[PDB]
């Protein structure tokens, strides 16, 4: 395929102004903002949330 | 140009590599650590390469 929308292949990070590439909480190039929820769990109240901080979905860190 | 260290797909390092550019970067490669990456001006406090990055990080005793 063809260089990342994200990407410049000169650096090999993010186009200057943008935050991120690919990932749940990466849209657009941007990160998502804290608290998006990105993953609904199973039997409980616990979700994962999107940081704010980086293009991960983290597990709730109470689990 | 896309750097020959990069791939642009994923926008990382290609597979096998370790790194794009820096002064702890050397042909895609971490420079091992201990590596000295700056000289200090007075006195002995040098910087070191860590071996699993490729900034020249601040010596810690400052």
């Amino acid at each position: 395929n063809s260089v990342n929308p994200c990407c410049d292949p000169q650096t090999c990070k993010p186009i200057e102004g943008k935050h991120c590439i690919s990932g749940p909480c990466c849209e657009n190039c941007y990160f998502l903002r804290s608290g998006t929820i990105c993953q609904r769990a199973r039997g409980d109240g616990n979700n994962d949330y999107c940081t704010g901080i980086t293009p991960d979905c983290p597990r709730n860190r109470y689990n | 140009s896309v750097n020959p260290c990069c791939d642009p797909v994923i926008c990382k390092p290609r597979d096998g590599e370790h790194c794009i550019s820096g002064p702890c970067c050397n042909n895609c490669k971490f420079l091992n650590s201990g590596t000295i990456c700056q000289r200090a001006r007075g006195d002995g406090n040098h910087d070191y390469c860590t071996g699993i990055t490729t900034d020249c990080p601040r010596n810690r005793y400052n």
